[PDB]
C-alpha cells in the first residue's frame, strides 16, 4: 500500500512562509503554531490568519445577527439558563406568523427576524468582498469568489427575494436549529411536494454529483500520490505520468477523460450548480408554480399507482357532507 | 435510546411506495393489556315493569328504561367513571334524585353527548361506538383532557415537574413539542383546529399554477397555516399511535382517491366530531365546574383525539359494548 | 386567471426547463468537453498510403489554445502537437488495434508499460521565491524531522525479496510545502545513491520495507545528473521505476492475481 | 483511437482473474474478464427492464415503475409481474456494479496505480446494498426496498421519510445532509482554488503551491494542503453513505417511533425536565 | 452515445419559411423509414447490396 495516502509518516517542519500581498500583509495576525497530529493527515502549521477591514466588517455585523437571535431564544425559555441550554435545538427566532404581506412586521411578530436577516446579509457581503480581495491581492483568479456569490444568492432567495416575489415575509426561513429544519417541510407542503420541482431534481443530481466527483477525483489523485499527483499545478502546466495514468484510469473506464485542469472546472461547475438551480426553483416557486405535483401531473409527468386500500373520496365532498 | 427488532409492519399502499405502520411488539402488548382492563358487559336483565319515568322522581335521558335495566345501567357508569367512589360521586346519600352534587348534573349532560356520539356519530365511531369508559377509564377525570393551553404530562393521572407546571413559563417549548410528537413547530393544533371550526386543515393548492387574486400580498394565507397542519398531524399521529402513510400518500397529501386510504376520511369525520363534543357539550361544562377544574382562562378540560385513542388507532384495540348497552345509543 | 400562464398550455416554468437542458448540455459539451482534450489531441493512430486529412472532426474537437505565463519565466501553450518519439521496447502480442503490448526486453529499465514516465521538461522544480525546491536535508538545513517521528537516516532499506538493499542517507524534503517526497539511499554492493519516493517506503521504527522491486533491481533505479538537484523529468523516471516492480519486479506480477 | 500518449501503457498484464483470455481494449475501452461480466449483466438487467416496462400501463419516462413485491411475500420469490421482475433486476444490477469494480481493479493494476477508485466505489455500492437487501432483510420483506422509476423511486423515499414522523431530526441523516453539504462547498473551493491558481487573468504567471497555501491561511487561518484537500475530498464524500446507512438501517429495526421523539434522551434527562 | 464529433460537426438548425406556407429546418433527424429489397452482397462495410 502506499501510506502516504492514509496519513503523512515523516513530517517535516521547516520555517513558515508567507507569499506576499499587493495589500495587507501588514494584517496578518497571529503566530504560525504546529499541531503534530493534525499534521499526521493535514498541514500542521496552524495560523497566522488576515484581519482586514471586510472581515472585520463581516464579524461585526455576523455577531450582531447572533446577538438579536439568541436573546430572543433566551426570551423564549425565559431566561432560563438551564432551559436555554436544555431547549435550545427547539429555540428559534420567527417571521411573521400573520400576513402583514410585505408590511414590516411588529418586533414581536418577525421584526426582530428581518433585523437578524438583515445583519446576517451584510456579514456575507463583508465576507465575499474578502474572499474576492485575497485572490486579486495574492494574484489569483477569482473562482471561488464567483462560487461563494451562487451560494449567496440561493440564501437570499429563500430569505428575501421569494418572500417578496409572492409578497410576504411569512416565507423566509426562520433561525434556529430545528426550525430552520421544519421550514423545509412546512415549505415543501405548501407547494406541493418538492420532489416533483425540476430543479430540486436538478440541484440534487449536482449535489449528488459533487460526491461522485470528489470521491473520484479525491481517490484518483491518491492513486497517483506515487507520481506526484498532488502537484496539480505543475502537472497542468507540464503533464506527467501522474495525469497521463490518472486520464488513462478514467478513460479505459468510462471511454473518454478529462485533464487535470479540466477535472476541476468540472467539479466547481457542478458545485455551482447544486446553487444555481436551487435559485431557479425557488424563484419559480410561489410566483409561477403553486404545487408541483400538480404541474407535473399537468404535463404528463407523475406516476401513477393501482389502490391498494380502497379509493377514499373526498368526505368534503359528499353531499350533506359538514364543513 | 433504540428499540431491538423485530419491527410488525403493515402494508397500505400499493407495493414499493413505503406506505404502512411500523410497530414495536413489546409497545403494542404494553397498550394491549391497558385497554384489556375495559370492564365487561354486566349481565344482562329481564325488562320487567314500568318506564322509570313512572317509578323514579328525576329521571330525563333514561326514563325510558324498566327499573333492572336502569340499576344496570348505573352500575355500569359506576364502574366506568367513579369505582373508586361508588355511587355517592354523584349521589346524595339519602336523596337519589338531588342534583345536589355537580358530578350528576354533568354526567346527565354526559349520557347526552354519549348517546350523541353513537347515534350521529356512526361515520366516526360506526358499530363500535364509545362508553363512558373510552374517555374517562374508571376515574371521574378523564386522563387525556386539552385545556386552552399545552398542559404536561399527557396523561393528567401522572404528576408535573415544576417545568411541566403550566405557570413555569421556561418550559413552554417543552410543553408545545411533546403535545406534537417533539417538534419544535410553534404552534398549538388543538386551540387553533380542534376546539373549534374557526379555521381550515387545508392549505396545499389544488391547481398547478397561481390563481390570480388570492396569490400575492395580503391576499395569500401566511406560510405559518402550513406550519400549523404540519403540527396538526404530528399530533393526529401521535395520539393514535400511527404515522402520515396510514392516511396519506405522501406523493401527494392534498389528493384522495387513490391517494388516500379509508382511516383519513374517517380521520376527517373524527376532526368534526370532536369539534362537535367540545363546542357544544364540554367547552360548556365550565358552568357547571369546580374551579379546581378549570383552566387559566377558565375553560373545561376538552377532548382531542387522544383523549379516546389514547394511543391506538382505534381505542382500544376495538372493543365495542354498543349491543351490551344500547341505552347508550344509537338511539333510533 | 393565472401567473405563469401563457397559452392553452404553456407556463414559464415549463420553458425554463428546456433551457435548463440547454444551457447544461451546451456547458457540458461545447465547453467542458472540449478543455477535456487539451492534452493528447489529436488522437494518433496509423494511416493509408494515399491519405489527405486533417479530419474536420480533429479542428472540431479542440478548443483554441491557451498559453500560461510561466512564473519564472515561459510560456506553455496547450492543445499542442507532441508526439512520442522515444523508441519503445514493447511488441504486438497479437494482430487486433486492441491487443496488448508486450515489453521485448527490461521494462522497468526499457521503461514501458506501468515503468514510462511522462516527457516532462528537464527542469529543476522551483519555488515561489526561484529555489530548488525538491533538495535533500544535507542541502535543506533549515527543515527537520518532526519530535517523534523516525529519522530513516540510518536505517537499512528492505526490498521486495527479504534482502537489505542499501542505507538510507537523506530525505528529501519539499520546501513549498513543507512535505518530504523521497528517501536517499546508498545502493549495497554499488557506488551509487538510489532515490526511493516515500509512497513505495514502509517506515519501520528499525528499518524501510520496499515491496515494489526486488534488492537486485535498486541498482538500476535512475541516476540524477546532479546529486543535490532533481529535475520534473527525473522525478518521474524515479517513481515511475519502482511503479513498473508492482506488475513486473518478478514473473508471476503481471499473470492474474487469481 | 489512442490518445498522443497512450500507447506506451497499453500493456498486457494486471488482470485479477482470466489472464490474457480477455485483456484487451474495445476502442478506449478495457474489456478484461469483469467487462464481459459487466455488460452481460447490463444487458440482462436492460432486457428484463424493457420487458417488465411492456407489460405495464405506461411508455413515459417518468412515469415507468417496477416495483417490488407486496410485504407479504415476505423473503421469498414472487410472481414476476408482481415483484419478480424487480426481484431479478436488483441481481443484474448488483452485478452490473460489482463488476464495475473489479474492472477498475484490473485497470489500476496495469496502470502501476492504487486501487483507491474501486475502493471508493464500493461505498455507493454498500448503500444500495444497506437499502435494497439489508434494511429489507432486517425487516422481513422484500417489500421495504425501492421502485425502480425515474419518479416513484421518490415517492418512495417521501413515504418512506414520512413513517417516522419527520426524517429530519434522524440523527444519522443529520449526519449524511452535513456531509452532503460540506462536500459540495469543499469541491467548489477546491476546484475554485486550483483554477485560480493556473488562471490569474489577463497575462499574469500562473502562482504556486505557496500560493494554494497562503489563500486559504488568509482568508481561513488555516490551509490543509494540496494531497491532504484530497484525502478530505474522498473522506467526506464517503461519509455522505457511510453515516447514512446508520440512519437508514435504524428506522425500522431499531426504532420505530418518529424521529423527533428519537431527541428526547436529550429534552427528557430528568435533571432538568 | 450521440458522439461529440456529432455535435460539433453539425451547424445550428436553420428554417426555411416556405413561400405557399410552412416551414421546413435542416439539419433533421430524417430516418429511411422504406422496406428495402436488397441483401449484403458479402461481409464488409465497403460490399455492395443487391436487389432481392
Ligand atoms: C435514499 C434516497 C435515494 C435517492 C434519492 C434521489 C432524489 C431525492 C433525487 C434523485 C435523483 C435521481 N436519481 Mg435517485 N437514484 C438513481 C438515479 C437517479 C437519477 C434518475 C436522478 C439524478 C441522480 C444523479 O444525478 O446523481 C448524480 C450522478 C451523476 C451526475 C452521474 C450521472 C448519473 C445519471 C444521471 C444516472 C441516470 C440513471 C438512469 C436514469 C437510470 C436507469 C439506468 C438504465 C441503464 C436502466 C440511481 C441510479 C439509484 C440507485 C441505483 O441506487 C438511485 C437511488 C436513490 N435515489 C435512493 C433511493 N435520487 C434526482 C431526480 O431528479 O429524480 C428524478 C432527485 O431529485
Ligand atoms: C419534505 C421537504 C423536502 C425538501 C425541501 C427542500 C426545500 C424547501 C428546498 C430544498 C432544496 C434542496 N434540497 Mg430538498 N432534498 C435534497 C437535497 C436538496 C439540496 C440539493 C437543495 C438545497 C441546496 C442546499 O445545498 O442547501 C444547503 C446550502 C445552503 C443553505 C447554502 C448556504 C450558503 C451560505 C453562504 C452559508 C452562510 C454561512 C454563514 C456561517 C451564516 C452565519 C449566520 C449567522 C451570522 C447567524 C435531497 C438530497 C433530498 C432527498 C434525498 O430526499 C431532498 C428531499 C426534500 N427536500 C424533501 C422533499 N429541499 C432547496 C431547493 O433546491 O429548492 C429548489 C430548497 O429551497
Ligand atoms: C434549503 C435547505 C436548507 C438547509 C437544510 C439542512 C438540513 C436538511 C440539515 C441542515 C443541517 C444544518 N444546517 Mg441548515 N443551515 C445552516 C446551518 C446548519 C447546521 C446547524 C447543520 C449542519 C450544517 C453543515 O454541516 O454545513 C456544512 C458545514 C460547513 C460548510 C463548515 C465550513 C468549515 C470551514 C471550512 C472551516 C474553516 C477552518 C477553521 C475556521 C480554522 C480555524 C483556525 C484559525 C482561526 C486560526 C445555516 C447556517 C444556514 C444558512 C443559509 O444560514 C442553513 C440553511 C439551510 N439548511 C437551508 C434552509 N440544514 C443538518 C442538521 O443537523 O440540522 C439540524 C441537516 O440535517
Ligand atoms: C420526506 C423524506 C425525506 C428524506 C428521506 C430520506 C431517506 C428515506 C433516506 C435519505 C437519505 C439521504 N438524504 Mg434525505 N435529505 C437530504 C439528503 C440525503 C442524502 C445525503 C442521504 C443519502 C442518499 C442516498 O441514499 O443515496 C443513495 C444512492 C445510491 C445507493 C447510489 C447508487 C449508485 C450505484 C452504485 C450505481 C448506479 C449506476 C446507474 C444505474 C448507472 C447509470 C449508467 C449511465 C449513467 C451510463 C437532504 C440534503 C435533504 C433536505 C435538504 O431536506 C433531505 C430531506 C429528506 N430526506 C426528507 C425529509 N433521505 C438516505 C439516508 O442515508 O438517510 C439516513 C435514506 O435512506
Ligand atoms: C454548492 C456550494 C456551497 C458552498 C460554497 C461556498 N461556501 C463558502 C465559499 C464557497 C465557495 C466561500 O468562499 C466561503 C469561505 O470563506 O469558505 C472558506 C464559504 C463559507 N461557507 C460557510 C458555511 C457553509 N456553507 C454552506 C453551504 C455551501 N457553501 C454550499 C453547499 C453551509 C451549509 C451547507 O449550510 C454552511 C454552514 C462558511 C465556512 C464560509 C462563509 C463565512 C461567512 O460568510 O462569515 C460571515 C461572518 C460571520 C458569521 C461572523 C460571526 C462568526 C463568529 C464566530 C461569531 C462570534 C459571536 C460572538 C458573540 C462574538 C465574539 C467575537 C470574537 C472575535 C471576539
Ligand atoms: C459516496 C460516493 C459516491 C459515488 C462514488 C463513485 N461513483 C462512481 C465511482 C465512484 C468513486 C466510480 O468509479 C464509478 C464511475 O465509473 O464513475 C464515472 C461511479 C459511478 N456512479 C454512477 C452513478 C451514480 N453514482 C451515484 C452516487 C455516488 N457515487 C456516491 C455519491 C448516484 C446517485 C447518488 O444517485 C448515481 C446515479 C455511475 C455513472 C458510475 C457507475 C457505472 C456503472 O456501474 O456501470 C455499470 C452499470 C451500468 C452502466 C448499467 C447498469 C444497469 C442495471 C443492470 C439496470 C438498472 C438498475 C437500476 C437499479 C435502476 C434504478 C433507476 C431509478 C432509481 C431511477
Ligand atoms: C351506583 C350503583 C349507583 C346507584 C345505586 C345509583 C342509583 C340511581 C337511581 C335509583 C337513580 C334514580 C333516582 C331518581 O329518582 O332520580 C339515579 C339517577 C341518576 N344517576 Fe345514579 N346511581 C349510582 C351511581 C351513579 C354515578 C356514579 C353517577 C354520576 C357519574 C350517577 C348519575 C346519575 C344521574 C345523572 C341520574 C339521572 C339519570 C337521568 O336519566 O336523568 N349515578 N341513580
Ligand atoms: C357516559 C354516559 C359518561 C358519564 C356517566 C360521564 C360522567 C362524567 C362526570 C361525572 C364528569 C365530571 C367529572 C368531574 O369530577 O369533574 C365528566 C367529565 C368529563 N367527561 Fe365524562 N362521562 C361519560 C362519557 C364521556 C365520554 C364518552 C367522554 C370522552 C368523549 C367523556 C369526556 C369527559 C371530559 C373531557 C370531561 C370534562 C373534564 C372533567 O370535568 O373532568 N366523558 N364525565
Ligand atoms: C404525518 C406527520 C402527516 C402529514 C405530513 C400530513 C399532512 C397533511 C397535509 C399537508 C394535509 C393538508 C391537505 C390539504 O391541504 O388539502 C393533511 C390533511 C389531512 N390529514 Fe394528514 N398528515 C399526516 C398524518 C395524518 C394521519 C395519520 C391521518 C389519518 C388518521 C391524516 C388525516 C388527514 C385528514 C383527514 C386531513 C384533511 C383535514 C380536513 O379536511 O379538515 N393525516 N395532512
Ligand atoms: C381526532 C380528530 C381523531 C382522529 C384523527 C381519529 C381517527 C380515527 C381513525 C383513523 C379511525 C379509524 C381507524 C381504522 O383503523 O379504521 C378511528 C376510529 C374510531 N375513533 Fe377516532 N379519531 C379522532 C377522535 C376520536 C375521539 C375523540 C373518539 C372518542 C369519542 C374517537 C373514537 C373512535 C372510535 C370509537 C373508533 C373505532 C371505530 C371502529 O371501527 O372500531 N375518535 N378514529
Ligand atoms: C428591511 C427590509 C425592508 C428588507 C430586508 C430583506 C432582507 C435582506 C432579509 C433577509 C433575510 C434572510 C437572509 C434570512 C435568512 C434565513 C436563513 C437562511 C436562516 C437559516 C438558518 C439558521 C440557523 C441554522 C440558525 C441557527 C442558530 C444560531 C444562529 C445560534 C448560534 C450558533 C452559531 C452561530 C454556531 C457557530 C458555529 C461556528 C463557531 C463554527
Ligand atoms: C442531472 C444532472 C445532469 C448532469 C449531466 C452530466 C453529464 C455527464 C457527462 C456526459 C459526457 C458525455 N460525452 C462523452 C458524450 O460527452
Ligand atoms: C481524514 C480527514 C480528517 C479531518 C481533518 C479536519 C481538517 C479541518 C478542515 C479545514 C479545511 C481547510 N481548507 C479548506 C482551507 O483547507
Ligand atoms: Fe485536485
Amino acid at each position: 500500500a502506499d501510506y502516504q495516502t492514509i496519513y503523512t509518516q515523516i513530517q517535516a517542519r521547516g520555517p513558515h512562509i508567507t507569499v506576499s500581498g499587493e495589500w495587507g500583509d501588514n494584517d496578518r495576525v497571529g503566530k504560525p503554531f504546529y499541531s503534530y497530529w493534525l499534521g499526521k493527515i493535514g498541514d500542521a502549521q496552524i495560523g497566522p490568519i488576515y484581519l482586514g477591514a471586510s472581515g472585520i466588517a463581516a464579524f461585526a455585523f455576523g455577531s450582531t445577527a447572533i446577538l438579536i437571535i439568541l436573546f430572543n431564544m433566551a426570551a423564549e425559555v425565559h431566561f432560563d439558563p438551564l432551559q436555554f441550554f436544555r431547549q435550545f435545538f427547539w429555540l428559534g427566532l420567527y417571521p411573521p406568523k400573520a400576513q402583514y404581506g410585505m408590511g414590516i412586521p411588529p418586533l414581536h411578530d418577525g421584526g426582530w427576524w428581518l433585523m437578524a436577516g438583515l445583519f446576517m446579509t451584510l456579514s456575507l457581503g463583508s465576507w465575499w468582498i474578502r474572499v474576492y480581495s485575497r485572490a486579486r491581492a495574492l494574484g489569483l483568479g477569482t473562482h471561488i469568489a464567483w462560487n461563494f456569490a451562487a451560494a449567496i444568492f440561493f440564501v437570499l432567495c429563500i430569505g428575501c427575494i421569494h418572500p417578496t416575489l409572492v409578497g410576504s415575509w411569512s416565507e423566509g426561513v426562520p433561525f434556529g436549529i430545528w426550525p430552520h429544519i421544519d421550514w423545509l417541510t412546512a415549505f415543501s407542503i405548501r407547494y406541493g411536494n418538492f420532489y416533483y420541482c425540476p430543479w430540486h431534481g436538478f440541484s440534487i443530481g449536482f449535489a449528488y454529483g459533487c460526491g461522485l466527483l470528489f470521491a473520484a477525483h479525491g481517490a484518483t489523485i491518491l492513486a497517483v500520490a506515487r507520481f506526484g499527483g498532488d502537484r496539480e499545478i505543475e502537472q497542468i502546466t507540464d503533464r506527467g505520468t501522474a495525469v497521463e495514468r490518472a486520464a488513462l484510469f478514467w478513460r479505459w473506464t468510462i471511454g473518454f477523460n478529462a485533464t487535470i485542469e479540466s477535472v476541476h472546472r468540472w467539479g466547481w461547475f457542478f458545485s455551482l450548480m447544486v446553487m444555481v438551480s436551487a435559485s431557479v426553483g425557488i424563484l419559480l416557486t410561489g410566483t409561477f408554480v403553486d404545487n408541483w405535483y400538480l404541474w407535473c401531473v399537468k404535463h404528463g409527468a407523475a406516476p401513477d399507482y393501482p389502490a391498494y386500500l380502497p379509493a377514499t373520496p373526498d368526505p368534503a365532498s359528499l353531499p350533506g357532507a359538514p364543513k | 435510546c433504540f428499540e431491538p427488532p423485530p419491527a410488525t409492519t403493515t402494508q397500505t399502499g400499493f407495493r414499493g411506495l413505503s406506505m404502512g405502520e411500523v410497530l414495536h411488539p413489546a409497545t403494542v402488548k404494553a397498550k394491549k393489556e391497558r385497554d384489556a382492563q375495559y370492564p365487561p358487559a354486566l349481565a344482562a336483565v329481564k325488562a320487567e315493569g314500568p318506564p322509570v319515568s313512572q317509578v323514579y322522581k328525576n329521571v330525563k335521558v333514561l326514563g325510558n328504561l324498566t327499573e333492572a335495566e336502569f340499576l344496570r345501567t348505573m352500575t355500569a357508569i359506576t364502574e366506568w367513571v367513579s369505582p373508586q367512589e361508588g355511587c355517592t360521586y354523584c349521589h346524595d346519600e339519602n336523596n337519589l334524585a338531588s342534583e345536589a352534587k355537580y358530578p350528576y348534573v354533568v354526567a346527565r349532560r354526559m349520557l347526552e353527548m354519549t348517546r350523541a356520539i353513537n347515534t350521529n356519530w356512526t361515520q366516526h365511531v360506526a358499530q363500535t361506538g364509545v362508553t363512558c369508559y373510552t374517555c374517562h377509564r374508571g376515574t371521574p377525570l378523564p386522563p387525556y383532557v386539552r385545556y386552552l393551553e399545552p398542559t404536561l404530562p399527557l396523561n393528567n393521572r401522572e404528576t408535573p415537574t415544576h417545568v411541566e407546571r403550566v405557570e413555569t413559563r421556561s418550559g413552554y417549548v417543552v410543553r408545545l413539542a411533546k403535545y406534537t410528537a417533539y417538534s419544535a413547530l410553534n404552534y398549538d393544533p388543538f386551540t387553533m383546529f380542534l376546539a373549534n371550526d374557526k379555521r381550515q386543515v387545508r392549505v396545499v393548492p389544488q391547481t398547478a399554477l397561481p390563481l390570480v387574486g388570492v396569490s400575492r400580498g395580503k391576499e395569500r394565507r401566511p406560510l405559518s397555516d402550513a406550519y400549523a397542519t404540519f403540527a396538526l398531524m404530528m399530533s393526529i399521529s401521535d395520539s393514535l399511535g400511527t404515522n402520515c402513510t396510514f392516511c396519506h400518500n405522501a406523493q401527494t397529501f392534498e389528493s384522495w382517491g387513490k391517494k388516500s386510504t379509508p382511516q383519513r376520511a374517517i380521520a376527517w369525520w373524527g376532526i368534526r366530531m370532536v369539534r362537535d363534543l367540545n363546542m357544544n357539550y364540554l367547552a360548556p361544562l365550565n358552568a357547571s365546574l369546580p374551579a379546581s377544574r378549570l383552566g387559566r382562562q377558565g375553560e373545561a378540560p376538552q377532548a382531542d383525539c387522544r383523549t379516546c385513542h389514547q394511543g391506538v388507532t382505534k381505542p382500544l384495540f376495538g372493543a365495542s359494548r354498543l349491543k351490551d348497552y344500547p341505552e347508550l345509543g344509537p338511539i333510533k | 386567471m393565472y401567473h405563469g400562464a401563457l397559452a392553452q398550455h404553456l407556463d414559464i416554468a415549463q420553458l425554463v426547463w428546456y433551457a435548463q437542458w440547454l444551457v447544461i448540455w451546451t456547458v457540458v459539451l461545447l465547453y467542458l468537453r472540449r478543455e477535456d482534450r487539451r492534452e493528447g489531441y489529436p488522437l494518433v493512430e496509423p494511416l493509408g498510403l494515399v491519405k489527405l486529412a486533417p479530419e474536420d472532426g480533429q479542428v472540431y474537437e479542440l478548443p483554441y489554445p491557451k498559453t500560461f505565463v510561466l512564473p519564472h519565466g515561459g510560456t506553455v501553450t496547450v492543445p499542442r502537437r507532441r508526439p512520442e518519439t522515444r523508441e519503445l521496447k514493447l511488441a504486438q502480442t497479437d494482430g487486433f488495434e486492441g491487443a496488448p503490448l508486450q515489453p521485448t526486453g527490461n521494462p522497468l529499465v526499457d521503461a514501458v508499460g506501468p515503468a514510462s514516465y511522462a516527457e516532462r521538461a528537464e527542469v529543476v522544480d522551483a519555488t515561489v521565491d526561484g529555489k530548488a525546491k525538491i533538495v535533500p536535508l544535507r542541502v535543506a538545513t533549515d527543515f527537520s524531522i518532526a519530535e517523534g517521528d523516525v529519522d530513516p537516516r540510518g536505517l537499512p532499506v528492505v526490498a521486495a525479496d527479504g534482502v537489505e538493499a542499501g542505507t538510507v542517507t537523506d530525505l528529501w524534503v519539499d520546501r513549498s510545502e513543507h512535505y518530504f517526497r523521497y528517501l536517499e539511499l546508498s545502493v549495497a554492493g554499488s557506488a551509487r545513491t538510489a532515490l526511493i519516493p516515500l509512497g513505495f517506503c514502509d517506515v519501520k521504527k528499525d528499518k524501510i520495507v520496499v515491496t515494489s522491486i526486488l534488492s537486485e533491481q535498486f541498482a538500476n533505479v535512475p541516476r540524477l545528473q546532479s546529486r543535490d538537484q532533481i529535475t520534473l523529468r527525473e522525478e518521474d523516471k524515479v517513481s515511475a521505476y519502482y511503479a513498473g516492480g508492482l506488475l513486473y519486479a518478478t514473473p508471476e506480477r503481471a499473470e492474474s492475481l487469481l | 483511437a489512442l490518445l498522443s500518449f497512450e500507447r506506451k501503457y497499453r500493456v498486457r498484464g494486471g488482470t485479477l482473474i482470466g489472464g490474457d483470455l480477455f485483456d484487451f481494449w474495445v476502442g478506449p475501452y478495457f474489456v478484461g474478464f469483469f467487462g464481459v461480466s459487466a455488460i452481460f449483466f447490463i444487458f440482462l438487467g436492460v432486457s428484463l427492464i424493457g420487458y417488465a416496462a411492456s407489460q405495464g400501463p405506461t411508455w413515459d419516462p417518468f412515469a415507468i415503475s417496477i416495483n417490488p413485491p407486496d410485504l407479504k411475500y415476505g423473503l421469498g420469490a414472487a410472481p414476476l409481474l408482481e415483484g419478480g421482475f424487480w426481484q431479478a433486476i436488483t441481481v443484474c444490477a448488483l452485478g452490473a456494479f460489482i463488476s464495475w469494480m473489479l474492472r477498475e481493479v484490473e485497470i489500476s493494476r496495469k496502470l502501476g496505480i492504487g486501487w483507491h477508485v474501486p475502493l471508493a466505489f464500493c461505498v455507493p455500492i454498500f448503500m444500495f446494498c444497506v437499502l435494497q437487501v439489508f434494511r429489507p432483510l432486517l425487516l422481513g420483506s422484500w417489500g421495504h426496498a425501492f421502485p425502480y422509476g425515474i419518479l416513484s423511486h421518490l415517492d418512495w423515499v417521501n413515504n418512506f421519510g414520512y413513517q417516522y414522523l419527520n426524517w429530519h431530526y434522524n440523527p444519522g441523516h443529520m449526519s449524511s445532509v452535513s456531509f452532503l453539504f460540506v462536500n459540495a462547498m469543499a469541491l467548489g473551493l477546491h476546484g475554485g482554488l486550483i483554477l485560480s491558481v493556473a488562471n490569474p487573468g489577463d497575462g499574469d504567471k500562473v502562482k504556486t503551491a505557496e500560493h494554494e497555501n497562503q489563500y486559504f491561511r488568509d482568508v481561513v487561518g488555516y490551509s490543509i494542503g494540496a494531497l491532504s484537500i484530497h484525502r478530505l475530498g474522498l473522506f467526506l464524500a464517503s461519509n455522505i453513505f457511510l453515516t447514512g446507512a446508520f440512519g437508514t438501517i435504524a428506522s425500522g429495526p431499531f426504532w420505530t417511533r418518529g424521529w423527533p421523539e428519537w431527541w428526547g434522551w436529550w429534552l427528557d434527562i430528568p435533571f432538568w425536565s
